[PDB]
């Protein structure tokens, strides 16, 4: 049986998106590759360049019209008539509304695609758009994540492939089964959360023992992703584990929400111990004050 | 802190009566709720609200004892005759409760890798693994013990 | 047989910590649970044990009233209404505030049954629904009911702080 | 064009009721149905060609569209004197139900007959009639249960099949969860009766002409999932409880042998808020009373 053609192309982009795919432990991007769909079309990985790179996008999205997925990494940009991003001597922008056309729907891989990633933060200097803002007429699928998480893609592609249908999405269209839930209901860290232990320098005790990292910056509470359940590189680590907190890497502008390494707010946070130390020592003091043991 | 002795004992009654209906709730804990973790803490309130009413409950006794009263083989000679109307084996038994569900209470809260003035509480731990147990027996015992506070409370109330 | 009198306090108290207790969480329900709701009847079970704690409140409380009465006003026809109030700008605000209390109970009573035996009792409520009437009267509805129940049920507890910390004044 | 999907519809022993319940949806008809959403290739009941003729379409139908047809069941098989009291073309049903199966793709099973057993499977079950699920053991089957189904359910099932081009979400017994997902109890608008203890204890009483709960005249509600009381019958213009019969709990396995219709459920949860709280109010006003000396 025939597999299904993916066109996968890059706006303006950093190609962490490509890299984490091909990380994919299950299935192995080998296998995607060559048993569970057609990969007709990438920048990254093809044969064929310059005109018979053309040719082949030409003959795919004509040939199998209105039948293949397009796989979007990176986002067009709007400023200088487009030509902030050039694909074949036009503007990139171009090559995407001509792709989308013929989509039968759109993965938008990253943050990125999703919503904008590290070009459209402050100023903007090329005004960098998100697929969803110039694309309106075609089912969108965000995957954001800076990169998304290796197997989360995979699982993504697997689950549309065998089920032969789009993923369930919230109303920002992001795959509920993986960004259903926030970093911080899913954190092994979250003991340490409750109970007000919480790292407060590098490489301090607390660190050391892998305290929470929500009073280093962690944008854990805010953020929607798998990390803290399925993890990175086949489960062998992700950002809080290795003692950095949460970046926000998966939410729309992230970058542009104060500094990494400032506490987020609006957090309900009320330690468990860290409030029982204090009651206990407000009650002992004004006792041994009492006594005269203040010493 | 010189104020009345009446004082001194409506706290504890209402510190009691909270350590009790809470610490029920962390064993028989209460039906599920669903949502969104982030922004909900209910567990984890019952927790605090047990923990630091655990904390003026073991002040205010720790003090309804200094108020009540007022070398190390010199004081034995006066007390092992306690030690061989008897109405007040049931209060006596009611403070030594306290002091159980003290011991044992800050014997959970303290080892969470705690470095202060709760380490003699770590030999509570040992103890219970020397008994062939786990720090699971510790929490068994606690709970008992709450049910018979509750028993005396239940008795006490006989109306004397 | 029955008991010593102050067991007829004890009752009072505890009815009332129930129906307010109960009560509170009428109108503002605890959070929400998830299953068959055919195995489950948590909310109908607070409404229960508030129907018949009323119950048991208000036949305690009618009888306690009975004595008081019976017994002169408290110890062993607006005359008596005007005059109460001449002495009373000179304890006479003390006095004011535990027939207040009664007369609270006394409404938390009318306003809860014309509440409980409006989906037609049809025996011995019957007076209760000229509550109901009544508040139409006014321009409202049986939702107003709720709100002024409700708004008793703080007013209590109002005394109730007040009557806690005037009584705690006693650890003389 | 385009091409609709093939379906056939074989019937076992039962009472047709179900194919009834299917011609009588609302949205879509059933004519809606037939006309423009699938391909009914084969169908006793509707279908022009009999005899030789019928055994064509049959063959033809199975044969071409191999592995690509929906076989819808109404009925179930006789293992019963060698299967014979159940014939089609000489030969015993089952025999028509397994080379039928073996060439879908999944399996409907109509009704609490196909799902179940329903009444000719009751005690004692003369013809040995079996569900389909016990028949056929290497197909997706999916369980419509009820005597008949809702109408509407059948044919929301149907347009969900087709236009998501899935089958529906199940439970571990093979009924679709968005229909079969709830009891009939905790969909009914009597709840607040059976809730505060008000309930009709014989026919055309007070309280059944105020549409009191029907707990106590037998309602098998509490224990029967369908969508009875929130779908509704007939284009929702009633369901048995509303006019006045309490649940005899027709899509559940074996309710037929689940005691009489008119006896009371049992293992159900049930403490009135205001049958409880009147007992109480008058056990302390007859304590009181005959303390006074005003007993009675
Ligand atoms: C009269 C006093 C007290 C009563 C009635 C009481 C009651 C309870 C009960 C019933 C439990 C449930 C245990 C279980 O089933 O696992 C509990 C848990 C606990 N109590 Fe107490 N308690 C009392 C005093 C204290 C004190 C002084 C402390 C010291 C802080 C304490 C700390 C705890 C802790 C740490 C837990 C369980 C921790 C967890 O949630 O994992 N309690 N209490
Ligand atoms: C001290 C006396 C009482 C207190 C403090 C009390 C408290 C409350 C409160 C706070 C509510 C909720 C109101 C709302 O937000 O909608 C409530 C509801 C109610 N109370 Fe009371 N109540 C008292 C006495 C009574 C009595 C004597 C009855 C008579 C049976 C009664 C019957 C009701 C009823 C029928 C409801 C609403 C039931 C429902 O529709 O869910 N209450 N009560
Ligand atoms: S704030 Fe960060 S480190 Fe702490 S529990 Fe939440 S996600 Fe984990
Ligand atoms: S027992 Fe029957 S009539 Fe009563 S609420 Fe339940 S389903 Fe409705
Ligand atoms: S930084 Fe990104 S990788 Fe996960 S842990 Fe935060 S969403
Ligand atoms: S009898 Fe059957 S029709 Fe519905 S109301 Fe009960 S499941």
């Amino acid at each position: 049986k025939p597999r299904i053609p993916v066109v996968w192309i890059h706006g303006l982009e950093c190609t962490g998106c490509t890299e984490s795919f091909i990380r994919s432990a299950h299935p192995l991007a080998k296998d995607v590759i060559l048993s569970l769909i057609s990969l007709d079309y990438d920048d990254t990985l093809m044969a064929a360049a310059g005109t018979q790179a053309e040719e082949v996008f030409e003959d795919i999205i004509t040939q199998y019209n209105g039948k293949y997925i397009l796989a979007v990494e990176g986002n067009p940009p709007l400023g200088e008539q487009g030509m902030f991003c050039i694909s074949s001597g036009r503007p990139f922008i171009e090559k995407l509304k001509r792709a989308a056309a013929g989509a039968s729907a759109i993965i938008a891989w990253g943050t990125c695609a999703s919503w904008g990633c590290v070009q459209a933060a402050r100023p903007n200097p090329t005004q960098a758009t998100p697929i969803d803002k110039v694309i309106t007429d075609k089912p969108i699928i965000k995957v954001p994540g800076c990169p998304p998480i290796p197997d989360v893609m995979s699982a993504i592609i697997t689950y549309m492939v065998t089920f032969d249908r789009l993923p369930d999405v919230d109303r920002m269209g992001r795959p509920l089964m993986f960004y259903g839930q926030r970093i911080h209901d899913k954190c092994y860290r979250r003991a340490h959360f409750d109970a007000g232990e919480f790292v407060q320098s590098w490489d301090d005790d607390a660190a050391r023992k892998g305290y929470c990292l929500y009073k280093m910056g962690c944008k854990g509470p805010t953020t929607y992703n798998a990390c803290s359940s399925t993890r990175w590189n086949d489960g062998v680590s992700f950002p809080i584990q290795s003692g950095h907190g949460c970046l926000g890497c998966a939410e729309n502008g992230f970058w542009d929400r104060g500094s990494f390494y400032s506490r987020v707010v609006d957090i309900p946070q009320m330690g468990t111990h860290s409030t029982a130390d204090t009651v206990g020592l407000t009650a002992l003091g004004v006792v041994a004050a009492a006594v005269g043991v203040h010493a | 802190f010189e104020a009345p002795v009446r004082i001194w004992h409506w706290l504890t009654v209402l510190c009691m009566a909270v350590l009790m209906v809470t610490g029920y709730f962390i064993g028989k804990p209460l039906p599920s709720v669903s949502g969104e973790a982030t922004y909900l803490f209910y567990m984890g309130y019952i927790r605090l609200i047990h923990f630091s009413a655990g904390m003026v409950f073991t002040v205010v006794l720790l003090m309804r004892i200094y108020w009540a009263f007022v070398w190390w083989q010199g004081v034995w000679y006066e007390i092992r005759w306690y030690l061989f109307p008897i109405a007040q084996a049931a209060m006596f038994g009611y403070f030594l409760m306290s002091v159980f569900m003290i011991i044992t209470g800050f014997a959970l809260y303290s080892e969470h890798s705690q470095y202060a003035i709760f380490a003699p509480f770590r030999y509570v731990v040992e103890f219970f693994y020397w008994t062939g147990g786990n720090s699971m027996d510790i929490h068994s015992w606690h709970r008992l013990g709450m049910w018979l506070i509750g028993a005396f409370v239940i008795g006490h109330v006989y109306m004397a």
